C-alpha cells in the first residue's frame, strides 16, 4: 500500500504566498516536508517542515508573475523499511 | 460555440459582448442553470454558487461592452458548459480544464488529471528529446542522469491543446546509472544531486577511474563536505578536473579525449549514517575526421557490444557501417557526411563532418 | 414609442431653505390645476415596464438634484485611462464644502411635452409587462417622490385592491420581484437626544425604528400568499437576511436631513413561512445607525459627509413597496427564499412608472 500524499492543489495565492493543501496518504505520517523551487533551477531549492497532523501549509517570501513548483514528501515513522519516503509535485505561478 | 481549455490553478476568462457598448443589464448562467453572479449597477453582487468565492468579473471592462467571466485558481471541477445572459441571444462556451501531478530510484509516475467524458492524448518530451506518448497515466520506468532536466508535456484534446512544463530530477546515488557521450574537444560535466536529507550529514569520498589500460586500475579525486561546502583533498595531475564548490556536486573535464574514457566509481562514505554510497559513471568519446584521403570516426570507451556505427551523409545512404568500435572509410567521396554511434530506436552520438575536395 | 424628454411640474414653494423646494424652482413649473383624463374606448396596449425609457430620464433627473443637494467633503471617484491590458485607473478626488442642509422629498409631476401624450394603464393588477385593456391617456403623471431608499420602498402610492408582485421574469433568479402593497405600513425612526458620547476609547452614531408588528403581519401574511401561488408545489416560502455584499444592500438605507440611516433588518426577514405563523404570539426595534463614508448610488465611487446633527431626528415615514430577490438552483430542495435586494435605483423608479409610457 503506498504512502504517497495525493491530492496536491493550490487552495489560494497571492503575488508573494502561496497556500497549498493536500490530503494523507494511508499509514501515518511523522511529518510533511515541503520542498519548492522555481522552474528549471532546482538547486535554488528551499525545504521546510511541518508536523505530521497539518493537512495544509503557507509558503511565503514569492515573487510575482513566477512558475514554481512544488513537491512534499511524506516521511512514516512507524515503518523503518516496510514503507518509504514519498512525494508529489505539481507546479504553480505567482501573479 | 466557443470551446476554451485551461491550466490547473491558472487564471481564463470567457469573454462575451453584446451590441450596445455601456451598462445594460446582463448575467452569467452555468449548465445547472445557477445564477453565477448579478449585477446592480457599476457594483457586483455575489452569485449563489460555490464558485463564487473563486471566481470573479471585471467590472472596469462595462465600458467597452464586454461581459467577462474571470475564474481565479481553477479546479478541475469547473469544467462545464456557461451561457453569457443578455436577453436577445445567449452564447455559451464549453471549458474543460485538466491538470498535471506527479506520483511515487530509477521510475517516476506521472498522472494527469482530466474532466468527465474527456478524450485526451498526453505527449511528453524530454530536455534531451526523448518524445514519451501516453494517455491519462503516463510511466517513466528507465531514467538515466542525462535525462534529469525539465520535461514538457503537451496534452491534446480533439483539436485544442495546452502546455505544461514539469522539472525531473534523478537521484545520484540510487540504482539509476550515469553515462555521457561526448565528441573529442567538447567539455564533460557530471551532477550528482543527492536527496534533501543527506545534505546536512556530512561526509568524504572519491572517484576510481579505470581507462582501457588495465595499469589504472585506480585514479582521481579525493574530496570532503561539511555543511554545503566541498573541498577536494587531492586531485589528478593529468584532468584538470573542476569541482563546484556549492552543494550541488558539480564536476566538469575540460574537454573530452580518448584516453579520458572507460567506466569509473564514486564512492561517498558519511560518518553521519555509515552507510557506504557506490555510483556507477561512464563517459563514451567519439572522434570524427577526414585526414588527407582516408575519412575516419571511431568511438572510445565502454560501449554495449549491440549498439552500431555508420558513416553516411543523410542525403544518400550509409557508404559504411558496421557493428565494431571503430569505422573507416577509403577515397571517401565529396559531401556533408556524419558519423552515427546508434542504438535502435535512437541515435547515441551524431557528429557533422564536411569533406571539400 | 417615442424618446423624448419631460418637463417636470412639482409644487413648490420657492423661500425656504429646503434643498427640494430649491431645485423645483429652478427646474420645474407649477402643477396643472385642471387635469384631464380621457378615458379610451375598447384599446389595448402592449405596456412594457422593463424597457421604458422614461424611467432612465427620471434616474438622470435625480442625480442631477444630488450634486446641487448633498455636497460631498471628499467625493473618491474612480477614473481610467485608455490603455489596453497594467492600465493607468488613478482616482480623482474632489474637495468641496459641506454644509448641513435640510432634506425632504417633494411629490414631482412628469409632463409629456408640446406634441406627444402619455398614456396610462387602469387595470387593478397589471401583471407588469401585460397588455391591459383600460387603457386611458393623460397629460402629467400622478405625485411621484424622489425618495432613494433600498430594501423597502418608503413613501408613495400604494395598490389599489391587492398586493401585487411584479418581475420582468420569474424563475431565473436574477431580476428583481418589486412587491407592491395594498395598505401603508408605518415607520418611525429617532434618537432624541440623550446619547452625546461621541466615542468609547482612543453612542451619537445610533438610532432605532419601531414596526407595528400586529399590522405588519397581516400585509406579509397576504405576500406569502401571492408567492405560494407561483409555487404551491411541496416547495415552502423561506424568509431570510441579505447574503452580504456592500453595506448600502445588507443593510435597509434611506436618508433624514443629512442623515444617512443604515438599519439592519434581520429581525424582519428572519422568519421562515408556510400557511401559518413563526414570528411570536409590537415594536420591533430596528436598531439603525448613522454612517459617514458611504458608497455612491449614483456610479462607483465612495465618498464622505460631515458629522451628523446634534439630536431630534425624526423620520415619520411610510412603507408602500418591498425589494425581494430569489435564491434558485439545483439544490432547492423544496424551499423559497426571498432575501432582500434593491440597489439599482432605476428599480426603485419602475416600481412607479410603470402605469405610464409615452406615444406620439
Amino acid at each position: 500500500v503506498s504512502d504517497v500524499p495525493r491530492d496536491l492543489e493550490v487552495v489560494a495565492a497571492t503575488p508573494t504566498s502561496l497556500l497549498i493543501s493536500w490530503d494523507a496518504p494511508a499509514v501515518t505520517v511523522h511529518s510533511y516536508h515541503i520542498q519548492y523551487w522555481p522552474l528549471g533551477s532546482y538547486q535554488r531549492y528551499q525545504v521546510f517542515s511541518v508536523p505530521g497532523s497539518k493537512s495544509t501549509a503557507t509558503i511565503s517570501g514569492l515573487k510575482p508573475g513566477v512558475e514554481y513548483q512544488i513537491r512534499v514528501y511524506a516521511e512514516t515513522g512507524g515503518a523503518d523499511s516496510d514503507q518509504s519516503m514519498g512525494w508529489i509535485q505539481i507546479g504553480y505561478r505567482t501573479e | 460555440k466557443k470551446v476554451v481549455l485551461g491550466k490547473k490553478g491558472d487564471t481564463v476568462e470567457l469573454t462575451c459582448t453584446a451590441s450596445q457598448k455601456k451598462s445594460i443589464q446582463f448575467h452569467w448562467k452555468n449548465s445547472n442553470q445557477i445564477k453565477i453572479l448579478g449585477n446592480q449597477g457599476s457594483f457586483l453582487t455575489k452569485g449563489p454558487s460555490k464558485l463564487n468565492d473563486r471566481a470573479d468579473s471585471r467590472r472596469s471592462l462595462w465600458d467597452q461592452g464586454n461581459f467577462p467571466l474571470i475564474i481565479k485558481n481553477l479546479k478541475i471541477e469547473d469544467s462545464d458548459t456557461y451561457i453569457c445572459e443578455v436577453e436577445d441571444q445567449k452564447e455559451e462556451v464549453q471549458l474543460l480544464v485538466f491538470g498535471l501531478t506527479a506520483n511515487s530510484g530509477q521510475s517516476l509516475t506521472l498522472t494527469l488529471e482530466s474532466p468527465p467524458g474527456s478524450s485526451p492524448s498526453v505527449q511528453c518530451r524530454s530536455p534531451r528529446g526523448k518524445n514519451i506518448q501516453g494517455g491519462k497515466t503516463l510511466s517513466v520506468s528507465q531514467l538515466e542522469l542525462q535525462d534529469s532536466g525539465t520535461w514538457t508535456c503537451t496534452v491534446l484534446q480533439n483539436q485544442k491543446k495546452v502546455e505544461f512544463k514539469i522539472d525531473i530530477v534523478v537521484l545520484a546515488f540510487q540504482k539509476a546509472s550515469s553515462i555521457v557521450y561526448k565528441k573529442e574537444g567538447e567539455q564533460v560535466e557530471f551532477s550528482f544531486p543527492l536527496a534533501f536529507t543527506v545534505e546536512k550529514l556530512t561526509g568524504s569520498g572519491e572517484l576510481w577511474w579505470q581507462a582501457e589500460r588495465a595499469s589504472s586500475s585506480k585514479s582521481w579525486i579525493t574530496f570532503d563536505l561539511k555543511n554545503k561546502e566541498v573541498s577536494v583533498k587531492r586531485v589528478t595531475q593529468d584532468p584538470k578536473l573542476q569541482m563546484g564548490k556549492k552543494l550541488p556536486l558539480h564536476l566538469t573535464l575540460p574537454q573530452a579525449l580518448p584516453q579520458y574514457a572507460g567506466s569509473g566509481n564514486l564512492t561517498l562514505a558519511l560518518e553521519a549514517k555509515t552507510g557506504k554510497l557506490h555510483q556507477e559513471v561512464n563517459l563514451v568519446v567519439m572522434r570524427a575526421t577526414q585526414l588527407q584521403k582516408n575519412l575516419t570516426c571511431e568511438v572510445w570507451g565502454p560501449t554495449s557490444p549491440k549498439l552500431m556505427l555508420s558513416l553516411k551523409l543523410e542525403n544518400k545512404e550509409a557508404k559504411v557501417s558496421k557493428r565494431e568500435k571503430a569505422v573507416w572509410v577509403l577515397n571517401p567521396e565529396a559531401g556533408m557526411w556524419q558519423c552515427l554511434l546508434s542504438d535502435s530506436g535512437q541515435v547515441l552520438l551524431e557528429s557533422n563532418i564536411k569533406v571539400l575536395p | 414609442d417615442a424618446e423624448t424628454t419631460l418637463f417636470c411640474a412639482s409644487d413648490a414653494k420657492a423661500y425656504e431653505t429646503e434643498k427640494h423646494n430649491v431645485w423645483a424652482t429652478h427646474a420645474c413649473v407649477p402643477t396643472d390645476p385642471n387635469p384631464q383624463e380621457i378615458h379610451l374606448e375598447n384599446v389595448t396596449e402592449e405596456f412594457n415596464m422593463w424597457k421604458n425609457n422614461m424611467v432612465e430620464q427620471m434616474h438622470t433627473d435625480i442625480i442631477s438634484l444630488w450634486d446641487q443637494s448633498l455636497k460631498p467633503c471628499v467625493k473618491l471617484t474612480p477614473l481610467c485611462v485608455t490603455l489596453n491590458c497594467l492600465i493607468n485607473c488613478n482616482t480623482s478626488a474632489i474637495t468641496q464644502a459641506c454644509p448641513k442642509v435640510s432634506f425632504e422629498p417633494i411629490p414631482i409631476h412628469y409632463c409629456a411635452p408640446a406634441g406627444f401624450a402619455i398614456l396610462k394603464c387602469k387595470d387593478k393588477k397589471f401583471n407588469g409587462t401585460g397588455p391591459c385593456p383600460s387603457v386611458s391617456t393623460v397629460q402629467c403623471t400622478h405625485g411621484i417622490k424622489p425618495v432613494v431608499s433600498t430594501q423597502l420602498l418608503l413613501n408613495g402610492s400604494l395598490a389599489e385592491e391587492e398586493v401585487m408582485i411584479r418581475s420582468e421574469n420569474i424563475t431565473n433568479n436574477a431580476k428583481n420581484i418589486l412587491v407592491q402593497f395594498n395598505t401603508p405600513v408605518q415607520i418611525n425612526c429617532t434618537r432624541p437626544n440623550n446619547n452625546t458620547r461621541k466615542s468609547i476609547r482612543i453612542d451619537i452614531r445610533q438610532a432605532h425604528c419601531n414596526v407595528s408588528k400586529a399590522t405588519w403581519n397581516e400585509t406579509l401574511g397576504k405576500v406569502v400568499k401571492q408567492l405560494r401561488k407561483h409555487f404551491g408545489n411541496n416547495t415552502i416560502i423561506r424568509f431570510a437576511n441579505s447574503s452580504g455584499g456592500d453595506l448600502e444592500v445588507t443593510t435597509h438605507s434611506f436618508n433624514c436631513g443629512g442623515e444617512f440611516f443604515y438599519c439592519n433588518t434581520s429581525g424582519l426577514f428572519n422568519s421562515t413561512w408556510i400557511s401559518n405563523t413563526s414570528v411570536q404570539g409590537d415594536s420591533i426595534t430596528l436598531p439603525c445607525r448613522i454612517k459617514q463614508i458611504i458608497n455612491m448610488w449614483q456610479r462607483i465611487g465612495q465618498a464622505m459627509y460631515a458629522p451628523p446633527i446634534q439630536g431630534v431626528i425624526r423620520c415619520v415615514s411610510n412603507i408602500t413597496g418591498l425589494i425581494l430577490t430569489r435564491d434558485g438552483g439545483s439544490t432547492n430542495s423544496t424551499t423559497e427564499t426571498f432575501r432582500p435586494g434593491g440597489g439599482d435605483m432605476r428599480d426603485n423608479w419602475r416600481s412607479e412608472l410603470y402605469k405610464y409610457k409615452v406615444v406620439k
